[PDB]
């Protein structure tokens, strides 16, 4: 019953090659993605107003379905919790880190 | 080409990062299909 | 009854040859087909040319100095050599070859209506429809390019002493099943095709209980037949399979892989295809192998072990530039807009889903394949 006391949080949320690549030195692994794999229609789960029938035909402004990971990871197996970032696309880990905000 | 995937859902380290203990593909989509039954049941009330 | 509120849901069933297969573009407005050159080589076979001049200087029926073949007289007969005032004696040809692809058309759909969806026990019943129909399209593709790649394969070998698929039996002296030696052969066949080598070879790590594996290429077996191959010894009567617990640490183990054997690292497919019936007819002495039943005759059954190499082929894609296909879906929610010649009320939706498909073998002689019978 209380947010602050939650271990992870996922969010899933529409990007474009471009966003990933504003920041080339954050991420990771960009070449081996399955970009139409991981559309819009055929990922259910992801409920959006986008037309089931669209894409457009540059293939740096399509937009995919991507998955985030907020949450407390024992990172040195010490036994101490510290809060981490992942985020990955398919089945690829693009980008993992701790977390930036202060 | 380059072969299949090369770990069984990312099991084992990817070797992003040089942590000594990394998290894997695995153990989040885990999670994440051990939360959905419960936030499906929840959004059919939001329906 | 109280229901709970929280239904059964089985999972969609992993691929394995949508990611493996590279995509090629193609633009619209502009046909249905695609097509490439291949350059042979001055020294080969299929370099049939009729510019031919030799030593001599006379008209030479071969252009290409010498073929394929290796021998040492053929060499010496046909060396090119230059006397002291050389002029017009040695003459080269070349040659170039085409290949081409086509795509075509799938789709399926359902129908449902506005009563059974909306008052019904359970609700959420779209997102469970439309949930299944996802799963059915994806493994329909992947079944389409497995069976593909299956029947367009280049270098076949038969395991026993079987020539063809009708003539594979598990009755007699020597039944069709695989051994050592066949994946020894294949091997080799493979490396004189000049196929590169997907994995490197494990050395062994610092553990006890740890050995070591040497292993190069990939292979993809159904689940049939993999107690057939724990089951096998080597040539000197040891074990052959070594599972991946051995190797595990200090290795990458791929995902679905069971063990490895030789130069092979097997890989289990659970949605591999078999031929049925293809073998020969099974009598009451069969040893226990699988058989099916065609036309009221008992038949064995044919099983691929697929071997993919590198560049062999590539998927034309009609607006994907990505892995997999693009999938159009299109739903209408029902009501009285539909009209008909004698149903013009309507009271029923639907959801139709649609795709183009087509392939491409650039290189057939990299895939191989090894037809084996398999036990009960």
């Amino acid at each position: 019953g209380d947010i602050n006391k939650a271990m992870f949080a996922i969010v899933s949320f529409e990007t474009c090659k471009a966003d990933l690549l504003k920041e080339k030195d954050r991420y990771h692994n960009l070449n081996k993605i399955d970009w139409q794999s991981s559309a819009p229609v055929n990922e259910p789960d992801h409920a959006t107003t986008t037309p089931q029938e669209f894409q457009i035909s540059d293939p740096m402004r399509k937009r995919v379905v991507a998955y985030e990971y907020w949450g407390f990871w024992d990172i040195e197996g010490n036994g101490v919790l510290e809060p981490i970032v992942a985020t990955w696309i398919g089945s690829t880990l693009i980008r993992l880190e701790k977390n930036p905000y202060p | 080409t380059d072969s299949m995937v090369p770990l069984p859902d990312p099991s084992q380290a990817t070797k992003l990062t040089s942590w000594k203990n990394e998290l894997s593909l695995q153990a989040l989509k885990a999670d994440l299909d051990a939360a959905k039954p419960s936030h499906t049941a929840m959004m059919i009330k939001v329906k | 009854f109280f229901w709970l509120k929280k239904a059964i849901i089985t999972a969609r069933k992993e691929q394995y040859f949508m990611p493996l297969a590279s995509v090629t573009n193609m633009p619209k407005h502009y046909g249905k087909t695609i097509k490439v050159y291949e350059y042979v080589p001055l020294l080969d076979d299929r370099n049939i040319n009729d510019q031919g001049i030799d030593a001599s200087g006379a008209t030479i029926v071969n252009g290409n100095l010498y073929g394929s073949s290796k021998d040492i007289g053929n060499i010496t007969s046909k060396l090119p050599l230059l006397t002291e005032n050389g002029g017009r004696v040695n003459r080269v040809g070349f040659t170039r070859i085409a290949r081409e692809g086509s795509i075509h058309k799938f789709g399926f759909f359902y129908e449902f209506t506005q009563e059974s969806i909306d008052f019904d026990s359970d609700d959420g019943l779209m997102e469970h429809l439309s949930r299944e129909l996802m799963n059915g399209a994806t493994q329909i593709t992947e079944a389409v390019l497995q069976k593909d790649l299956l029947a367009a394969a280049g270098t076949v070998l038969y395991a026993g002493a079987a020539t063809s698929d009708a003539t594979i039996t598990g009755e007699g002296s020597t039944p069709s099943v695989v051994s050592y030696k066949n994946l020894m052969r294949l091997d080799q066949i493979l490396t004189e095709n000049r196929t590169p080598t997907q994995t490197t070879i494990i050395t062994g790590s610092r553990m006890i209980d740890t050995k070591v594996i040497g292993a190069t290429r990939v292979m993809y077996v159904g689940s049939e037949l993999v107690p057939e191959l724990k089951a096998m010894k080597d040539l000197f009567g040891n074990k052959a399979f070594i599972e991946t617990q051995h190797y595990a640490d200090a290795g990458t183990i791929m995902n679905g892989e069971v063990g490895s054997i030789d130069k092979f690292r097997i890989i289990q497919v659970p949605e591999m295809l078999h031929w049925a019936g293809a073998g020969a007819q099974a009598t009451g002495a069969n040893p226990g192998y699988r058989t099916s039943m065609v036309s009221g005759q008992e038949h064995y059954d044919v099983y691929p072990m697929l071997v993919v190499g590198d560049d062999s082929f590539t998927s034309i894609g009609f607006q994907t530039d990505g892995k997999s296909l693009k999938f159009t879906v299109m739903t209408k929610m029902p009501g009285k807009e539909t009209a008909d010649r004698n149903d013009p009320y309507g009271e029923t939706g639907f959801s139709s889903i649609k795709w183009y498909y087509g392939i491409l073998v650039k290189r057939p002689e990299r895939l191989a394949l090894i037809k084996t019978v398999a036990p009960l």
